[PDB]
């Protein structure tokens, strides 16, 4: 592992220090369908005409990014995603900008969001949840070794591919930081207590977030929920969580160590690092090398039907991609 | 049940990142 990560860091740093820029143009793609939309911008299925390859294209309105004060965060996302390469991450295949928008082109995962399948099916079995969890543990090990914090783990950001493996996407809050950081960001249900309490925090917030994800996957609902964020925050800082009776002893023990308010005891954050997690009894049946190699049989595989098939995604109102005749926010996004 | 309370809540749909 240490060896693999050493070389991964060398690979990453070359691209980190000399980012790829302006590697395609909008006219090289045929837009097909909107796969998601919100404050994060929009993500569309597109076809690259020269190859006929399908991709997911994230489109950000530069003016909207500025109003949301997400300039630096958006520059983080692009700079990080063009530099990484990992089986369970969506790296950038291309990026470019025009007068109005920023564009990031990534591998398309046709299986839909984990969120969709989790909600519909209700909950995942422990083996099913563990298969996904293993991929997140490996991804965080990778990211963290590059001094990257992800900061938005949730089912909504985990895409299922044709083989039933997952891709972490949306790096809008991801940041390369060696010390502590302070930004209040994330999704309410997944926020570590130290974020809520406005403390300086570190990569340990990703491991807390993993605890929330594993709980939600296995229970079908998150460990801290309420109708409004403030009441969710009250539950998170309180220091208490209940587990469904169907949770195995080993699962409960893993989650008590992930959802640990005390940073000196939170798994992932201790002296032995990620191995406290990898060597936990709940992961005893996990062949970590086989997960990484994608040789493990996925416990759920999505309906095939086609290469640019979108039936595993919800339907969103389709909005124009408008391009102003005037360049907006040129200085703000000069490095993009 | 906890499941029943979750399903009746306003937070079973896609959750947005926090702003400020
Ligand atoms: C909140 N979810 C919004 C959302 C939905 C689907 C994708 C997506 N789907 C498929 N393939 C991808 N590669 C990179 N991103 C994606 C991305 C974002």
């Amino acid at each position: 592992v240490k060896e693999f990560l050493a070389k991964a860091k060398e690979d990453f740093l070359k691209k980190w220090e000399n980012p790829a820029q302006n590697t395609a143009h909008l006219d090289q793609f045929e837009r097909i369908k909107t796969l998601g939309t919100g404050s994060f911008g929009r993500v569309m299925l597109v076809k690259h005409m020269e190859t006929g390859n399908h991709y997911a294209m994230k489109i950000l309105d530069k003016q909207k990014v500025v109003k949301l004060k997400q300039i630096e965060h958006t520059l983080n996302e692009k700079r990080i995603l063009q530099a990484v390469n990992f089986p369970f991450l969506t790296k950038l295949e291309f990026s470019f900008k025009d007068n109005s928008n920023l564009y990031m082109v990534m591998e398309y995962a046709p299986g839909g969001e984990m969120f969709s399948h989790l909600r519909r099916i209700g909950r995942f079995s422990e083996p099913h949840a563990r298969f996904y969890a293993a991929q997140i543990v490996l991804t965080f090990e990778y990211l963290h070794s590059l001094d990257l914090i992800y900061r938005d783990l949730k089912p909504e950001n985990l895409m299922i591919d044709q083989q039933g493996y997952i891709k972490v996407t949306d790096f809008g809050f991801a940041k390369r930081v060696k010390g502590r950081t302070w930004t209040l960001c994330g999704t309410p249900e997944y926020l570590a207590p130290e974020i809520i309490l406005s403390k300086g925090y570190n990569k340990a917030v990703d491991w807390w977030a993993l605890g929330v994800l594993i709980y939600e996957m296995a229970a079908g609902y998150p460990p801290f929920f309420a109708d409004q964020p403030i009441q969710i925050y009250e539950k998170i800082v309180s220091g208490k969580v209940r587990f469904p009776s169907h949770f195995s002893s080993d699962l409960k023990d893993l989650l008590r160590n992930l959802l640990q308010v005390d940073l000196t005891k939170r798994f992932g954050n201790l002296k032995n690092g990620v191995n406290d997690i990898k060597n936990h009894k709940w992961f005893a049946t996990t062949d970590w090398i086989a997960i990484y190699q994608r040789k493990v049989e996925a416990p759920f595989i999505p309906k095939f039907k086609g290469p640019g098939d979108t039936s595993n995604f919800d339907d969103y109102e389709e909005e124009e991609i408008r391009v102003s005749i005037n360049e907006k926010c040129g200085k703000e996004f000069s490095e993009f | 049940t906890t499941y029943a309370d979750f399903i009746a809540s306003g937070r079973t749909g896609r959750r947005n990142a926090i702003h400020d």
